[PDB]
């Protein structure tokens, strides 16, 4: 009922490692499940940090956690390595950096600041060339 | 199926897991509270009771499955849940318990907001822990009824063959 | 040649893993495996 | 397996409350589980939309 | 690389937010640059 008509969460009752899915099939007075299940493969060890402040702000990541290979930051997924670029579309806000222990500097990166800006340097540039008429 | 060792370091964030890791000073690797268990818990009868009866010893013995807790314990706290589906990580514990905040239904802020009130409270309630085990006597009563049936129904088997059953005489000899 | 012995179980490899308060690890690869599993359902009847 | 290995959504089968974590320790033909339970203090009522 | 995948547009909301103000400063930059 619970592994082959959903997908089951609790650990190490339908297979080993994260579930997928389950076929059966019949045996002589019994019955046999074939479960298809996933395993995470040779990994990779980085520098974390818990957060992040950057105008005196502590940012949080939405889902994810913040990884580093030396000399940028990053932010991925729990179980695949797949860095992106921070972004306010990925952390949020709490709080002023002074009390939490741990926490980096770095600059955070908003992705609708450059879409703003892509309206604001043409603001700029249409003044610069309305300067003179 | 890998044997965990605990690391030399024991700075885990502010917690304090001293009263629950292996001590080395006993000759047996237990911990403390494994050692008031196996304190509260009692066990010639054991040698009268030659006449054909035997208890034959577990095949594991103390040490192993003492060692398979440390195991256990030394992954929970290092590897978080992951030791359980595959390769082991390593993952700090004071951002995984914020993982299991998350899980619960509250967001990250509020662990690390309060990390060091959080550490006080845990350690406090351990603390408290062994004192509701040291002072009453019926905490053990779910593993104390086990050995009290099973001697209970030795010793009824063994006084059964006094009885004489309506024969002449319960002595074999002498009929 | 061939003989019985006897011995002391063994438990497994140890593997210690170095904690430390500022190392995560993430995989970069994944694998999809196939687990059997067997379980009994019904004996056979009978009758007297 | 559940309460150790991670954490379950399963209510009041981890501990009284919401459940975090667990501890295993050994004991004679037993076992002793330590659950690290999370329960909510006082509270303060609102008016709501 | 992606299996399937079909021909569309995908119309952030940000767009129109933008050009409700966008459009209307571009009528004002008209006003602003001509005289
Ligand atoms: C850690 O990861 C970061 C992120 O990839 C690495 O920094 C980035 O490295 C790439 C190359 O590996 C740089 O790309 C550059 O592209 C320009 C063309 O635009 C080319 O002319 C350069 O020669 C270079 O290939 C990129 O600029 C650089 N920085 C960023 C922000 O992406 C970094 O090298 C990694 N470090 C280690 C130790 O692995
Ligand atoms: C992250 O960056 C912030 C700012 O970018 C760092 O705060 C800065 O810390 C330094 C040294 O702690 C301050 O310099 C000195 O501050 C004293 C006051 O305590 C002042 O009297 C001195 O003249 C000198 O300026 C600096 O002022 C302070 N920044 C600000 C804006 O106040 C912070 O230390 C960085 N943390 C990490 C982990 O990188
Ligand atoms: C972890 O906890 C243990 C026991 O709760 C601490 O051991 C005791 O620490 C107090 C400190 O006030 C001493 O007075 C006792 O003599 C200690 N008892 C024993 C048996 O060691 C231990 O110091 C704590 N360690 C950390 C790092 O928190
Ligand atoms: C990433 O993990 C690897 C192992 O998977 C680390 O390499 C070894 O780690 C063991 C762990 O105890 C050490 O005893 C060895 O001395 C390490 N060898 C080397 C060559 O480093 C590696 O150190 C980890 N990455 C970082 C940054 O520590
Ligand atoms: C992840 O692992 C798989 C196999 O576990 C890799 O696929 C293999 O790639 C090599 C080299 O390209 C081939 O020779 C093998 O035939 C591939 N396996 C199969 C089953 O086809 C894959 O490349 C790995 N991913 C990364 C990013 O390294
Ligand atoms: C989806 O739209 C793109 C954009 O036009 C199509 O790409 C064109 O494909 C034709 C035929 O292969 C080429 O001649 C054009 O040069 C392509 N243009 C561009 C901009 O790539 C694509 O074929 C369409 N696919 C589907 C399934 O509709
Ligand atoms: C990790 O613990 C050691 C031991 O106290 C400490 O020196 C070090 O600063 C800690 N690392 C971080 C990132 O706080």
């Amino acid at each position: 009922s619970e592994c082959v008509l959903g997908q089951s969460k609790r650990v190490d009752f339908c297979g080993k490692g994260y579930h997928l899915m389950s076929f059966p099939q019949s045996a002589p007075h019994g019955v046999v499940f074939l479960h298809v299940t996933y395993v995470p493969a040779q990994e990779k060890n980085f520098t974390t940090a818990p957060a992040i402040c950057h105008d005196g702000k502590a940012h949080f990541p939405r889902e994810g956690v913040f990884v580093s290979n030396g000399t940028h930051w990053f932010v991925t997924q729990r179980n695949f390595y797949e860095p992106q670029i921070i972004t306010t579309d990925n952390t949020f806000v709490s709080g002023n950096c002074d009390v939490v222990i741990g926490i980096v500097n770095n600059t955070v990166y908003d992705p609708l600041q450059p879409e703003l800006d892509s309206f604001k340097e043409e603001l700029d540039k249409y003044f610069k060339n309305h300067t003179s008429p | 199926k890998q044997i965990y060792k605990t690391p030399p370091i024991k700075y885990f964030g502010g917690f304090n897991f001293s009263q629950i890791l292996p001590d080395p000073s006993k000759p047996s690797k237990r911990s403390f509270i494994e050692d008031l268990l196996f304190n509260k818990v009692t066990l010639l009868i054991c040698a009268q009771k030659f006449k054909g009866l035997t208890v034959l010893p577990p095949l594991l013995t103390d040490e192993m499955i003492a060692q398979y807790t440390s195991a256990l314990l030394a992954g929970t706290i290092t590897s978080g849940w992951t030791f359980g589906a595959g390769a082991a990580l390593q993952i700090p514990f004071a951002m995984q318990m914020a993982y299991r905040f998350n899980g619960i239904g509250v967001t990250q802020n509020v662990l690390y907001e309060n990390q060091k009130l959080i550490a006080n409270q845990f350690n406090s309630a351990i603390g408290k822990i062994q004192d509701s085990l040291s002072s009453t006597a019926s905490a053990l009563g779910k593993l104390q009824d086990v050995v009290n049936h099973n001697a209970q129904a030795l010793n009824t088997l063994v006084k059964q063959l006094s009885s004489k059953f309506g024969a002449i005489s319960s002595v074999l000899n002498d009929i | 040649s061939q003989s019985i012995i006897a011995y002391t179980m063994s438990l497994g490899a140890e593997n210690s893993v170095a904690y430390s308060n500022n190392s995560i690890a993430i995989p970069t690869n994944f694998t999809i495996s196939v687990t059997t599993e067997i379980l009994p359902v019904s004996m056979t009847k009978t009758s007297v």
